[PDB]
C-alpha cells in the first residue's frame, strides 16, 4: 500500500486582544501522531500515536520552535488577506493549509502538495509539477505574484521532495507494528417493526479498526444498492468505529435477506441473517 | 517533521 | 459556509440499565465556530468531553462530544447544535435503533 505524510494547519483570528488560535496536526498514513495548539498551558508539539514517544528532546525542541514562527506568519497572513478582501475589521475568520507527500510501496515520492483555504474556500495551491501556483480568485493574485517574485515553490518543492520523504521513512520504520494494526467487527441484525406489513432489517458492524469498511444487503444473490440506507461511519470514541445499513423488507420474507461485511481484519467476509 | 512558510500571503 | 451532520448514538449496544457513553459526532462544518449542548429531559448535562478540533480534506471541520450516561427511561437524550450556517439551533434525538 502507498504511505503518506500531511500536515494539516488552521489559524482563526479572533475579535479582541487575543491573537489568532494556531493549530497544526500532523498525519502519517491518515492516522494522528502530532499536534500544536497555540491555546495550551504549555504550547507545544506533543505525540499523539505510541511511537512518536520514542523521539528525543532535541525533536520537540526544534518542533516548537517551528510551530512558534508559523504561528506568526498564518498571524501576519490573515492581516494581509483581510486587506485584500477589503473586510471590515471586528471578525473571525479562517485560513488553513494541507500539505505533505505521497510515497509509494518502494518509498519512490509519487507526488507533493500543498494548498490552502481562506474563509473555507481554496485559495492558492501548489501544482502538481511543484513549480507553478493555481491561485483560485482575484486576491490571490496578488499572492501569486508576490511569491513567484520570492521563489516560494522552490524552498516548498525541496521540502516536499527532501526532508518530507526523510521524515516518513523514519516515522514508518519506527512505528511498523502500531501502524499494521487491526480490530475486526463484530456484527448482528436487528429487526424494527414497521407498518404496511413491513419490517426494517437492520445490519450493524462494532468496535472495527480501521474505519474502511463495506456493508452489503442482498435478496436470493444479487446486492440492493438502489433502496439501502447507510449511516455514515463514526468513531465509538475508544479508537474503534461503527457502521449500521439498513433495508424495508415485507413481514415474513426477511430470511430471503442476507447482510455481508468486509473488512480487512476479517479472515473472511461476514454473512448474517436476521435470527428469530 | 513540519515545514516552514517563509514570504507571507 | 457548510451545513453540519449530526448523528447521535452510543458507544455500546445499549441495555436496559447498564452504564454506557453517549456521543454526538458533527462533521462537515465550516466555520470552525460551533456550539453543541448535550440534553436529559431538554436540560444540559455537566462534565461534556469534547475532542480536539481537526478537519478533512473537502476543509469542513468535525468534532465528536461525549457523556457518560444511562438508557432506558431513564429518560430521553439528545444534542442541540448552533451554528453560524443554520438559522435556529438544531436538536437530534438519541434513538436506540440508529
Ligand atoms: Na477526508
Amino acid at each position: 500500500g502507498p504511505h503518506s505524510m500531511r500536515y494539516f494547519e488552521t489559524a482563526v483570528s479572533r475579535p479582541g486582544l487575543e491573537e489568532p488560535r494556531y493549530i497544526s496536526v500532523g498525519y502519517v498514513d491518515n492516522k494522528e501522531f502530532v499536534r500544536f495548539d497555540s491555546d495550551a498551558e504549555n504550547p507545544r508539539y506533543e505525540p499523539r500515536a505510541p511511537w512518536m514517544e520514542q523521539e528525543g528532546p532535541e525533536y520537540w525542541e526544534r518542533e516548537t520552535q517551528k510551530a512558534k514562527g508559523q504561528e506568526q506568519w498564518f498571524r501576519v497572513s490573515l492581516r494581509n488577506l483581510l486587506g485584500y478582501y477589503n473586510q471590515s475589521a471586528g471578525g473571525s475568520h479562517t485560513l488553513q493549509q494541507m500539505s505533505g507527500c505521497d510515497l509509494g510501496s518502494d518509498w519512490r515520492l509519487l507526488r507533493g502538495y500543498l494548498q490552502f483555504a481562506y474563509e473555507g474556500r481554496d485559495y492558492i495551491a501548489l501544482n502538481e509539477d511543484l513549480k507553478t501556483w493555481t491561485a483560485a480568485d482575484m486576491a490571490a493574485q496578488i499572492t501569486r505574484r508576490k511569491w513567484e517574485q520570492s521563489g516560494a515553490a522552490e524552498h516548498y518543492k525541496a521540502y516536499l521532495e527532501g526532508e518530507c520523504v526523510e521524515w516518513l521513512h523514519r516515522y514508518l520504520k519506527n512505528g511498523n507494528a502500531t501502524l499494521l494494526r487491526t480490530d475486526s467487527p463484530k456484527a448482528h441484525v436487528t429487526h424494527h417493526p414497521r407498518s404496511k406489513g413491513e419490517v426494517t432489517l437492520r445490519c450493524w458492524a462494532l468496535g472495527f479498526y480501521p474505519a474502511d469498511i463495506t456493508l452489503t444487503w442482498q435478496l436470493n444473490g444479487e446486492e440492493l444498492t438502489q433502496d439501502m440506507e447507510l449511516v455514515e461511519t463514526r468513531p465509538a470514541g475508544d479508537g474503534t468505529f461503527q457502521k449500521w445499513a439498513s433495508v424495508v423488507v415485507p413481514l415474513g420474507k426477511e430470511q430471503n435477506y442476507t447482510c455481508r461485511v468486509y473488512h480487512e481484519g476479517l479472515p473472511e467476509p461476514l454473512t448474517l441473517r436476521w435470527e428469530p | 517533521a513540519s515545514n516552514e512558510h517563509m514570504e507571507t500571503m | 459556509q457548510k451545513t453540519p451532520q449530526i448523528q447521535v448514538y452510543s458507544r455500546h449496544p445499549p441495555e436496559n440499565g447498564k452504564p454506557n457513553i453517549l456521543n454526538c459526532y458533527v462533521t462537515q462544518f465550516h466555520p470552525p465556530h460551533i456550539e453543541i449542548q448535550m440534553l436529559k429531559n431538554g436540560k444540559k448535562i455537566p462534565k461534556v468531553e469534547m475532542s480536539d478540533m481537526s478537519f478533512s480534506k473537502d476543509w469542513s471541520f468535525y468534532i465528536l462530544a461525549h457523556t457518560e450516561f444511562t438508557p432506558t427511561e431513564t429518560d430521553t437524550y439528545a444534542c442541540r447544535v448552533k451554528h453560524a450556517s443554520m438559522a435556529e439551533p438544531k436538536t437530534v434525538y438519541w434513538d436506540r435503533d440508529m
